[PDB]
């Protein structure tokens, strides 16, 4: 969360919480009611966004659908669609968390090793989540979509 | 569910008014009816199983072809006789229910409302049920005004059949 | 929409058997006290306008916020609709104690009128208290003797107070 | 007694309120009118359509048939409107559809079957429910058949139909009212007591997390065969 | 409400171009086999009452709880409504295989009747099994060539079983 | 009177429009039908009397009780046989009328519309007429597409019966 | 979408009955129509671009003022000619769609249903489209019964225009 | 369905007292400027067909995807329905600025048409931009002087732009 | 198994293995080839056993089908066969081990509370394994039904 980093960076110098750090915690909890209402609406529209963003990958990068590519056939593209269900579920974890360290524990911190080991193109994974933001911005009002859209764009440069 | 108190409430509700002396006349009349009708329903409950078997045997007697020809609508096999006497007991149970309820409502809602299309789809002649109801109304063994209104309900079922 | 007799008939049909003997003795006692039940009903019915006017006045003496401007029953049209709602509730109580079953009172009022009073902005508390006071006055009007032969009025006080409490709780 | 006016309610946006600039096609409701002097067979089709509209298909039983109302209609003693009023006030309709519903749901059902439209809002159901309580179900149906909305759309001689169910550019319209508003709701279903979800279709632990349906996004697979040419040949590109 | 031809027309209009040649050869083969589609449709249609009576006959032999008192299809009125529901489903199957498209079957039954059977308390499982048995008997009645020239009904057994399985799955 | 040209005019009238190519497609199809159907109706007209007697004899064969029991609904006496074979000829004449008209309209207006209540009131089993129509559709002796649509009309009468 | 099979299903559904021989007559007629109509639609697909340009040039020839006066409704500039010939190709594509569908349904749903208010709001004379459709029905170059029913669809569009 | 005067009357009745003096001076100034409100309303009304045609003219120049095949306003019938929807919105704007209250515009369009455009698949963004452009052109047509005595129309440009922005935001 | 019940009875005296008791291990191994042939045949029709034997249970116990009892709809009767699939898994676990101690440590040792606290009675599950017993004999031979039927009645004895 946001207090998870703010404890630890205040911990390792044996300091208490300095009031430059508390005011972003006090700003976080008044913004907590907004980010819950963000994090329902992505999960309320969860079924309609997983086949929409996956269809948006398949026109811009159809090479992975093609035989010889990794996501070939209906069965391998079925597990190359959940694979995307986690990365929507992880982003709506971090939206209600305030910070991005739930995604840094589950999503990214070994993903350059395993997608090298699985043979899937990691750049096309970031093309899907870049498509997944642009459909997720359509459902939400823009002043809340600017909040959630930074959590998407964290992950875009994280994969590539 | 055409029972007298229910239809009195329906009259007073559709008119939009309170209850009047008319519904109380309906009520002392209904209690007069039930004061014998409940005991007559208990007596029919007592004689029910023998009446069902006698009606089934009279139906097999008047229509002997149903015992002979192969056909799932006919009671040639044993399952036809089980289902057959089951719907005999159904008819008798609806007669007792209308005797308790005081109106033709239960038979009208449980038997009559679809019986024509069912006998049309299933190749069941309604005359079989007419013969069975005639045997029941001959052999129920009641007496007096309870017997007359029991025969009224059975004749109503007969007229609804054919 | 059920009687007492149709209630026993539907229960005996769901059982699938004939009516048992003890239910028939119960229905015989019901047929003996059904007139009982309904003389009681008739003396309840004859004083209905006095009952609703005394209930409303007692209620509007008790909660003057409804009569106050901006109150829910303040406007003349709304106040007439208020008295109409109360008279309707009393009428369906009399119907349910006529047929001897609460299913008519349920069918005609209860399932919808709670949501109606929520959607209208009607306070359910005041009309609940009004139905309670109307029921108390109704049993008080029914129970007194004035030229009528002595009878076991009691239980039927049980049943009428049951119907009124069911109405007041379904209103909420 | 001063007549209590109908309670005011707000209108909603519906297809029936706008002008339709449409060419007749297969999705248009068949209009059954008595104005064209119907043949003896056309009378039976009109009567059948009126029963289907007011009762639903499952209630077209021989026992529910109003033979006296049909003979009055065939003789021209009553209008098609009066026949619809006679059906909606009939004993089998009140027993099956009025007694099994609340006044609010009965009002919604009558608006859908008689006016051929949906209810605008919950406040319209409340506004009609008080008419049913004060005048009974008969006086409510008469007030609905006397509405300018009924007269302007069906007149005296046309059988009511679901108005503008399908838009001309859509293969899928609104749900038919007979499927949307069945005879009774969940509330009366719970009062009747019993259903026995008799039999299964087992399987041994096999799901947890899979969105199987790729379905629509695929597929292209046009494919191509690719040729070979020299690398040295400036194909690679040299700026400056 | 779509044909085969109107389906190709709507797809070609959504593409915005003219109809391609391969779709026209497909529609020419459809026009050659559309009568072929039809022969099954007419021999399916002529035995419809036997189909629904045998289907209910096997279903109520299979699940006697529906005939049992308290069952959903127990009452005579409800049993007639049950046979009416089945006959309606068979009729819209015949319509969909007439027009060669499942959109008529979708439009007329599917989207509402699942919610209808939930709200009614109707068990969707029994009517699903009944539509499955009715479809099995319908293909079994269609596939036998009694007094009919020798042809190929392959793909149309495919299409009819598709329509019946779509109906049985939309019922659930 | 559900005949194709009549219902095409009814469609164009209820839509409020002129005739289109749809009705002309209906028309070249109807003429294609009638081009064999009229000769098939003439052939049925030729074989009609023997078909009626054969259907009556097959009905007496499958249901032998109707010849035996005393009853005015049953054809035990001679007037029952006259009236009986009269309604056999009625059914066959309605089949020929629908063959000429090109639709199920004439049987729907002359036979079907009241047959259920008539068989209910008169204690006539419709299975007798089903057996007779089955014998007719077996023994009419036509061939080809005329035979298939003749069997279609007879099967329609059977499904309307039960 | 007034196509023959769709409207046959609508007739059988509104009547509440099964399909009869009437719809099968409609069907053998519809297949007879489509057996030439599909090839005629392919031939129109082949000649479509030259027919569109010829219709646009004939429309500019008969109404020369539209090329001259400044106005966004008139095709004086180039964007008027692009949009103009686009709706020429729209009309021709709807003609081919009705040739495939076998009825006036596609033009009735895609063109006719709002064309009057559109020409009212946009100051488009429908006589321009009448001239273009007349040039198309003169210059389509088909022969025989396919040509007659193609002219039928184009004349239907003309009568729907004015 | 409220006026300005009925709005003050309903507020004064909810207060339960008489109308205060400052509200009466405000209503006197409203009665002085109510003609001012509406001569412009008349110059807004007279050019309505030009307004909706120029609005659709700029909108379909701006978003050619709607005119493109497969677009929401592509079909001739749908395009006529599009112009009808726009003309209806302009008419209810003129009604609301006639009565001087936004409650008529709310009542007649706003609460339902957002859900209607969602259910239809209509893009709310394009019609929102079209109502915004139509409102900009409407104030631009209203504000110019061409033979009318000069006056300060500052609060009525304020009110008309308020009504148009309320319509565009309720559409979304 | 025999062997893990051999050794745990030898630790209770802290001796070596008895040589006559070593023959019951040697009889356990040489009579093991026909025992695992029983276990795959029950596994090969485990759905055919369950979807048959579940049907004859409900005609014997109508309380769990007519409403008022414990397990109903699709939502609990599928869980009711999820119990019976676990017990059928335990018997084919018990046949390859030779004894009932894989059924003892897994599936009978706490049964008289986990249905007692869960509302359902015990004896209908004891009528369910009896329903499973009749269809287990009919798939096998004569002597194979004698050995495999010796594990089914152990389930009846611990429950009821
Ligand atoms: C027998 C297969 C199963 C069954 C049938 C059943 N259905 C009903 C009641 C209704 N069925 C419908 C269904 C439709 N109406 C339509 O218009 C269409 C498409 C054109 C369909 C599919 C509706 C609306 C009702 C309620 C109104 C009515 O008259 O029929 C019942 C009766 C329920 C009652 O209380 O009357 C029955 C018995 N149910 C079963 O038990 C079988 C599983
Ligand atoms: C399908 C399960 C079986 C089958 C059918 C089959 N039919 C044909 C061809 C024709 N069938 C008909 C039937 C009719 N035409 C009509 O107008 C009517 C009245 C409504 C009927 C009943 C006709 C006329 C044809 C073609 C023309 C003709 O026969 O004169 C074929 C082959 C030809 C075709 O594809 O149409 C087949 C295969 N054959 C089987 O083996 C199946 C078991
Ligand atoms: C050249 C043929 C003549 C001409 C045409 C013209 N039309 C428009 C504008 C529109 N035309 C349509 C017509 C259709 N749209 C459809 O979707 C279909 C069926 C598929 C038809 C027939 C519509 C809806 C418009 C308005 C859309 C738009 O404005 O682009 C123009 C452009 C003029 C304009 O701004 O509105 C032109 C030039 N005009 C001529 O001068 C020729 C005689
Ligand atoms: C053009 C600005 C945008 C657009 C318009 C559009 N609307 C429709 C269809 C409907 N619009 C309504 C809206 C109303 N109906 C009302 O009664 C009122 C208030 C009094 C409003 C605001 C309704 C009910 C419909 C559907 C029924 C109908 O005939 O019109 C369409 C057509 C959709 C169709 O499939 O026919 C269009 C094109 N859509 C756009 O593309 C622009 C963004
Ligand atoms: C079915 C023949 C009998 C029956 C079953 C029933 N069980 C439950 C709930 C549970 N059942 C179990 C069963 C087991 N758990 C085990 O760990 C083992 C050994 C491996 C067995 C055999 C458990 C844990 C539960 C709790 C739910 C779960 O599995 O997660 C129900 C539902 C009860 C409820 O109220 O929801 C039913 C109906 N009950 C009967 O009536 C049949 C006799
Ligand atoms: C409670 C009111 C009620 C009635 C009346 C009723 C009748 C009824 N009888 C039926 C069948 C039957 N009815 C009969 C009866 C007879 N056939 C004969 O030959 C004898 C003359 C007669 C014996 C009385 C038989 C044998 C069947 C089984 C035939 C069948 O498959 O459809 C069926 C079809 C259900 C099934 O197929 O099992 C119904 C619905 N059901 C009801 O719920
Ligand atoms: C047959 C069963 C039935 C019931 C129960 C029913 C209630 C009902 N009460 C209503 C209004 C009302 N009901 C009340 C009653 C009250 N409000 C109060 O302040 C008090 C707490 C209470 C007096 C006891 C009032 C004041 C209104 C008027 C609301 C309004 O007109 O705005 C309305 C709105 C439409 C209208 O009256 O004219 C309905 C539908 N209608 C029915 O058809
Ligand atoms: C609709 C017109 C109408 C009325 C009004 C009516 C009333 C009525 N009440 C009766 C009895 C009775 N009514 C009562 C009522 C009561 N006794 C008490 O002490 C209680 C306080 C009170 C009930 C709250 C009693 C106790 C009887 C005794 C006889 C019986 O059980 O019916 C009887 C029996 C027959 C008779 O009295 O001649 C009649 C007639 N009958 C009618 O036809
Ligand atoms: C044109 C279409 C048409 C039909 C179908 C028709 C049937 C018809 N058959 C009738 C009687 C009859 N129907 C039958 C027929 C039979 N009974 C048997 O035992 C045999 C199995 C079967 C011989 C086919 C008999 C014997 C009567 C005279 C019985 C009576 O008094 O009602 C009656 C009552 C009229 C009367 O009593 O004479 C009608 C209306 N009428 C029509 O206008
Ligand atoms: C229903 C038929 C009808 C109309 C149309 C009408 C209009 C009208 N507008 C008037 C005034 C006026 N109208 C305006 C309007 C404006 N000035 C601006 O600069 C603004 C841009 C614009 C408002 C947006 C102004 C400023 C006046 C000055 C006089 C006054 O306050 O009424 C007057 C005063 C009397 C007169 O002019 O003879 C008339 C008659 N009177 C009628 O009986």
């Amino acid at each position: 969360s946001i207090v998870t980093k703010s404890i630890v960076n205040a911990d390792a110098e044996a300091r208490y919480l300095s009031p430059g750090e508390l005011d972003r915690i006090k700003s976080f909890v008044t913004s907590g009611e907004r980010r819950v209402r963000i994090a329902e609406t992505m999960t309320g529209a969860r079924e309609r966004i997983i086949k929409e963003a996956g269809n948006q990958l398949f026109q811009k990068r159809p090479d992975v659908v093609s035989p010889g590519g990794n996501a070939y056939g209906e069965e391998m593209t079925a597990t190359c669609l959940r694979d995307l269900d986690y990365y929507l579920r992880l982003i709506t974890y971090g939206i209600v968390a305030g910070d991005v360290t739930p995604i840094e524990e589950i999503g990214v911190v070994g993903v350059r090793e395993m997608y090298k080991s699985l043979g899937t193109p990691i750049e096309a994974v970031a093309e899907g989540v870049r498509a997944m933001k642009s459909v997720a911005t359509s459902l939400l009002s823009g002043e809340d979509a600017a909040e959630a859209g930074a959590y998407f764009d964290y992950l875009i440069g994280a994969m590539s | 569910m055409k029972t007298p108190l229910t239809e009195a409430v329906s009259i007073a509700d559709s008119q939009g008014r309170f209850l009047s002396s008319t519904e109380i006349q309906v009520a002392f009349g209904r209690f007069r009816q039930a004061k014998a009708g409940l005991e007559a329903a208990k007596a029919l409950t007592s004689k029910a199983d023998s009446l069902i078997s006698g009606a089934a045997q009279a139906v097999y007697n008047k229509f002997p072809y149903t015992t002979q020809m192969q056909g799932p609508n006919y009671a040639a096999d044993q399952r036809g006789k089980d289902k057959c006497a089951r719907d005999i007991g159904y008819y008798l149970r609806m007669v007792t229910y209308c005797l308790i309820a005081g109106g033709t409502g239960p038979m009208d809602e449980y038997l009559i409302a679809g019986i024509d299309e069912i006998n049309r789809t299933f190749e069941l002649s309604p005359s079989w049920y007419i013969e069975a109801l005639k045997y029941i109304k001959a052999n129920h063994g009641l007496s007096g005004d309870a017997a007359v209104e029991a025969n009224s309900y059975l004749d109503y079922a007969i007229n609804a059949l054919s | 929409m059920f009687d007492a007799f149709t209630k026993v008939v539907s229960q005996a049909d769901t059982r699938g058997e004939m009516l048992s003997t003890a239910q028939i003795d119960a229905l015989s006692q019901m047929v003996a006290e059904s007139n009982k039940r309904l003389d009681s009903v008739n003396r309840i019915t004859s004083n209905a306008s006095t009952i609703v006017s005394n209930a409303a006045r007692s209620l509007f003496a008790e909660q003057p916020q409804l009569i106050a401007p901006g109150g829910n029953a303040y406007t003349s049209r709304r106040m007439a609709a208020c008295l109409r709602d109360m008279e309707i509730i009393l009428r369906y109580v009399t119907y349910a104690v006529f047929a001897g079953d609460a299913s008519v009172l349920e069918d005609r009022c209860l399932n919808g009128l709670r949501e109606t009073y929520l959607a209208l902005g009607t306070p359910g508390s005041s009309v609940a208290v009004g139905v309670g006071k109307m029921k108390e006055a109704a049993l008080a009007i029914v129970n007194d003797p004035a030229g009528i032969t002595p009878g076991d009025c009691s239980a039927l006080a049980s049943e009428i107070a049951g119907y009124f409490d069911r109405a007041a709780a379904a209103v909420s | 007694m001063v007549p209590l006016p109908l309670l005011s309610y707000t209108t909603t946006s519906f297809n029936t309120r706008v002008a339709g600039y449409e060419v007749p096609g297969d999705e248009q409701p068949q209009i059954y009118t008595a104005e064209n002097m119907p043949s003896g067979s056309e009378w039976d089709t009109l009567i059948w359509a009126a029963y289907r509209q007011i009762f639903s298909e499952h209630q077209m039983l021989k026992s529910n048939r109003q033979t006296f109302l049909e003979s009055q209609l065939k003789f021209g003693q009553i209008t098609v409107r009066d026949f619809i009023g006679g059906l909606a006030t009939s004993a089998p309709f009140l027993e099956r559809n009025y007694q099994t519903n609340s006044n609010y749901r009965f009002a919604e059902m009558c608006v859908q079957r008689i006016l051929g439209r949906d209810v605008y809002n919950e406040r319209e159901k409340i506004a009609w429910s008080i008419v049913i309580a004060n005048k009974g179900p008969k006086g409510f149906i008469e007030e609905l058949l006397n509405s300018d909305e009924y007269l302007d759309n069906f007149g005296y001689d046309t059988v009511p139909y679901q108005r503008r169910r399908v838009l001309p550019q859509r293969n899928v319209g609104e749900t038919p009212f007979n499927l949307k508003t069945p005879r009774y709701n969940e509330y009366h279903r719970t009062q009747l007591g019993f259903p026995q979800v008799i039999w299964q279709t087992s399987v041994r632990r096999f799901v947890p997390q899979e969105k199987q349906p790729k379905a629509g996004d695929p597929a292209n697979f046009l494919a191509m065969a690719k040729q070979v040419s020299r690398p040295a040949n400036t194909v690679t590109r040299v700026a400056l």
